[PDB]
């Protein structure tokens, strides 16, 4: 929790609305 | 010349209703209209899988039903030949059966005794058949946002995905290839919902007044059934604003990014009328984009379907080719899988041949020449590789007819009658040897002799087509290889059949011992260099060649090639070189300027050997020359082929720091980008072959230094340095290598770092209009290239020193790339991508510890398919070195269930290309019971599609191939 505390996985319904949008 | 397949068939006609998605099914009724060819044909066969049929039906007549699926398991569920060899030309012989391409069976109607009397009498009939698709296991697709209260109608879509002869797996037809037929479709829509396939627009208003709508689309133009295919959901753009015609389909939110995406295509299709002198032979071109892909490529008959990842929205740089490139290709085999048509599987490889090719004249034409010759060289680096890890990649006219076997390319499995044997590499390295194949036609004949031959098959084919079904009369459009020879002969009769015995029919690649030997070295022999070659496992002799050397300033000396390879050959002497201070430039090539004594100049005349640099024979060349030579064709050489070559030669060997300069002189011009590319991986080799001998500097600062000027770059470069696409790829690939620069002490790239680290900092604003993201995914891989192995000495892995110091900086860095794409995220989450390929490699260092919970988490379900590729990459490779068993077990059991197919082609793909459990090196014992499922596997829960029980083929060939697994 001090040094490296990554943001786990979300995973969402809908992946390439999200990850192909400027 | 024709069909040994009975039974002529002209028209079909669809009806989908009732298309479901909550118990997610489909059902219809097809009618076909067949005239049989000769009487007693009374178990009628056609084909499919995963077809309960409701009721059969000819002229108010149900008929009988035959309904086998021997594409299942064995006979027996425990034949204990449970190798590769039985099981393989069992599967072969077993599909062969389910093929109508003989008296066969998988769905024998039975004529009736009555019907047949009728067939005595006419043979004209209709076949009317109700059937229903359940949830689809293999043959379609479903894609449904997780939700099913509402987005369940907004939000998903439904299409059909799957490889050449997946019509069987969508509805029930014939050998699905070459039955030249037309269609009327019928499809029961959402009024919101569009489906599109072939053909046409032809009957549609708010239609059947209810509350839905259903569309016609009648196809006139005569095709085979593996064309058709059915989106259904998305959302209208016709892009049409120069060809008035074009038309698209996309998911709702995806709709402007077309608007920069779909255009170029208007050139693209002047491109290929430039070629064929047509039009585009089709009333319109239709085009849909899906999230997913059983093919990344597909292309259907007036109609491309494919995937969501190729948008590249107007901001997105790196797929400024791949978009458009793929684009070519979904328009090339369109025609070709259009009009020309196999007439077996054996018969096809001209079909990808000219398709491949065309599109590669495409990428003469549009973009990079010398990137053109750069594809031209990954493709014989695809096929040099593959046959040499393999057998060949052979292209059959020849059958094994009579249960013969006649395959040495038996190296694995069948090929000879059977799209559904084959490897995606070897699938994929067909494609490569049609086009270079191609490129050996242009090597005998004339382009405008292609354009004759093209012009010739397409008149022909489209004068067949598009009339009242000429009666006997009308399967010119199977333009397959003999004819097809027979036509090029017939524009111009040379001797390509020795090309074909040797390139199409003996799957051979040829190494070349070319031994540089040096006469008028004041030699009385005169300017001469020996011929030879001889290496099995997989070798071939090609004799009657030509050979071409550059002179000092003069000739291209071209020089002949014997078969009997013994041989000792001469060069069309160049003239006595001589006073060469005087004779500064000669005319080297054209008005070209260069001067160096620097050479072994007392007598040296020539500069550079070559054989046949337009790549025509499939070639993998070693010889030795002087390293001068190979320096100074490094100063300039007219060919991207001969540079990055010299690049591998010079990759090899040498440290003198003039190899340095040159290299540095060569990545400061216009000169070419991806041979600065290797170039800086020239230096990464070279400094790294400077521990005693750092001469230089640490290397490539001074690179950016002297290359970098934003405001004339006060020691370090900062801002807005693109538009210059030279500067883009250039800046996105060095570092790289200056992250591999590393002399032993402790390997010790500390300046590199700190400046790598630095570059991270200073990263632009919205002043770059171009999306500042693929150049830190290759600085995160520069920080993956700190491979630092050796830092915990005895057991430092476990939080110990909170493992130090400069890793935890690299880990600073990446910690923070990933919860910013966690929360930016920047297009595709390809900085996440790179990320974890990092982590991993911090795995395989033993700093983060060897633990798979993180790729496991990025293994799932609701992520992008690439985020997901690169983890089952990165799990494939930890069950390789470490030892887990269970997740292997998770692996195999995924795939076995998720619903992706592509995730399920990639590992089985990269689990062979980076296996665990490697054969007759069983220490992880698979003996056990891993066998048995494999086997399993091989035979269970893999009828879904061909290729995937293809990869699990290749398990087999890679793990324990040739024979029992030594368990009994």
């Amino acid at each position: 929790v001090s040094t490296f505390p990554l943001i786990a996985a979300r995973p969402f319904t809908i992946p390439y609305l999200t990850a192909l949008l400027p | 010349f024709e069909s040994p397949r009975p039974y002529k068939l002209t028209h079909q006609v669809v009806c989908i209703n009732n298309i479901n998605f909550q118990r997610k099914s489909v059902v219809g009724f097809v009618e076909l209209t067949i005239f049989p060819t000769v009487a007693n044909l009374n178990r009628i066969k056609l084909n499919s899988k995963q077809c309960r049929i409701y009721r059969v039906r000819i002229n108010d007549l149900e008929a009988a039903f035959i309904y086998n699926d021997p594409t299942l398991e064995v006979c027996h569920s425990e034949s204990k030949q449970r190798n590769l060899n039985y099981f393989s030309n069992a599967y072969a012989a077993a599909v062969s059966a389910v093929d109508p391409d003989a008296g066969n069976g998988e769905l024998c109607i039975k004529v009736p005794s009555e019907l047949w009397k009728h067939v005595d009498e006419l043979k004209v009939l209709k076949i009317h058949i109700n059937f229903s698709l359940d949830q689809p296991k293999g043959g379609l697709h479903f894609v449904v946002p997780s939700v099913e209260g509402s987005m369940a109608e907004r939000g998903a879509h439904v299409f059909s995905c799957g490889y050449q002869n997946s019509t069987r797996f969508w509805f029930p037809c014939v050998d699905s290839y070459s039955e030249l037929c037309t269609w009327k479709l019928e499809f029961t829509v959402d009024a919101a919902m569009v489906a599109v396939s072939n053909g046409d627009l032809v009957e549609t208003v708010y239609t059947h007044d209810m509350r839905k709508k259903t569309f016609h689309y009648m196809l006139t133009i005569p095709t085979a059934a593996s064309n058709i295919s059915l989106a259904i959901g998305p959302f209208e753009i016709l892009v049409d604003p120069y060809m008035h015609e074009v038309t698209h389909f996309c998911l709702p939110q995806l709709l402007p990014l077309l608007k920069h995406t779909t255009s170029y295509l208007h050139e693209v299709f002047e491109f290929y009328e430039e070629i064929l002198t047509c039009r585009y032979p089709y009333s319109c071109f239709k085009t849909v984009f899906i999230d997913e892909a059983y093919v990344e490529v597909a292309a259907y008959a007036s109609m491309s379907i494919f995937s969501t990842n190729l948008l590249h929205s107007a901001m997105i740089i790196d797929e400024t080719p791949l978009t458009r490139r793929c684009l070519a290709q979904s328009l090339a085999q369109q025609f070709f899988g259009c009009f020309i048509s196999r007439m077996s599987w054996s018969d096809e490889w001209v079909l990808k041949g000219i398709s491949g090719y065309i599109y590669g004249l495409w990428m003469k034409k549009t973009f990079g020449v010398n990137e053109y010759r750069h594809w031209i060289k990954e493709e014989l680096d695809k096929i040099v590789a593959y046959e040499l890890k393999t057998g060949g990649v052979l292209l059959h006219p020849i059958f094994g007819g009579g249960k013969e076997k006649d395959n040495p390319a038996s190296h694995l499995h069948f090929s000879i009658k059977h799209p559904h044997t084959l490897s995606w590499e070897y699938y994929s390295m067909f494609q490569c040897k049609a086009h270079l194949v191609m490129r050996l036609i242009e090597n005998r004949i004339s382009m405008e002799f292609m354009l004759q031959v093209f012009n010739k098959l397409l008149s022909l084919a489209s004068t067949a087509s598009s009339q009242k079904f000429q009666s006997h009369m009308w399967s010119q459009m199977l333009v397959s290889t003999s004819g097809f020879l027979k036509s090029i002969s017939n524009v111009s009769g040379k001797d390509i059949q020795p090309l074909i015995k040797q390139w199409v029919d003996q799957s051979g690649v040829v190494k070349f011992y070319g031994s540089f030997a040096f006469n008028r070295k004041r030699n009385v022999l005169e300017l001469e260099i020996k011929q030879d070659y001889t290496s099995p496992g997989t070798q071939k002799y090609v004799g009657p060649l030509k050979v071409t050397v550059q002179e000092l300033d003069g000739s291209f000396n071209h020089t002949l090639q014997i078969e009997e390879n013994s041989l000792k050959h001469d060069i069309p002497c160049h003239s006595k070189s001589r006073r060469n201070k005087k004779k500064k430039i000669p005319l080297m090539n054209g008005e070209e300027v260069d001067m160096d004594l620097s050479a072994m100049d007392a007598d040296s005349p020539l500069l550079w050997i070559r054989i046949d640099p337009d790549m025509s024979v499939l070639r993998k060349v070693e010889f030795e020359q002087a390293d001068f030579m190979w320096q100074y064709q490094l100063r300039y050489e007219r060919d991207v082929v001969a540079q990055q070559e010299s690049i591998l030669a010079l990759e090899k060997f040498p440290t003198p720091a003039s190899r340095l300069a040159l290299t540095d002189i060569l990545e400061q011009e216009q000169c070419f980008y991806r041979v600065r590319m290797s170039a800086c991986f020239c230096l990464a080799k070279i400094a790294n072959s400077m521990v005693s001998t750092w001469t230089g500097p640490p290397a490539m600062k001074s690179l950016f230094t002297r290359m970098f000027c934003c405001k004339s770059c006060p020691n370090i470069v900062k801002t807005n340095n693109f538009m210059s696409f030279q500067s883009y790829f250039l800046q996105k690939t060095m570092p790289v290598a200056m992250a591999l620069l590393r002399d032993v002490h402790n390997l010790c790239p500390k300046e590199v770092l700190t400046f790598i680290l630095d570059l991270i900092k200073y990263n632009d604003n919205r002043k770059n209009k171009f999306s500042d993201n693929y150049y830190r995914a290759e600085m995160i891989d520069a920080l993956a290239n700190s491979v630092t192995p050796a830092v915990s000495v005895n057991n430092e892995v476990r939080t110990l020193d909170n493992l130090n110091p400069d890793v935890r900086l690299i880990l600073e860095e990446i910690t923070r790339f990933l919860n910013m794409e966690k929360l930016l995220p920047s297009y595709r989450h390809t900085i996440t991508v790179s990320c974890l390929r990092a982590i991993r490699v911090l795995q395989k260092n033993g700093h983060v510890p060897s633990d798979p919970a993180l790729f496991k988490s990025y293994a799932e379900y609701g992520h992008f398919v690439d985020i997901r590729i690169a983890a089952l990459e990165a799990v494939v490779d930890y069950t390789k070195v470490d030892r887990s068993y269970e997740e292997l077990q998770w692996l195999l059991n995924m795939i076995q269930n998720d619903p992706v197919p592509y995730v399920r082609h990639k590992i089985l793909n990269m689990l062979t290309k980076n296996p665990p459990f490697t054969k007759n090196m069983e220490s992880p014992l698979c003996n056990e019971a891993l066998v048995d499922q494999l086997w399993k596997l091989m035979n269970s829960g893999t009828s879904h599609d061909w290729r995937l029980r293809c990869g699990a083929v290749d398990l087999y060939f890679t793990l324990f191939g040739l024979s029992r697994p030594s368990c009994l």
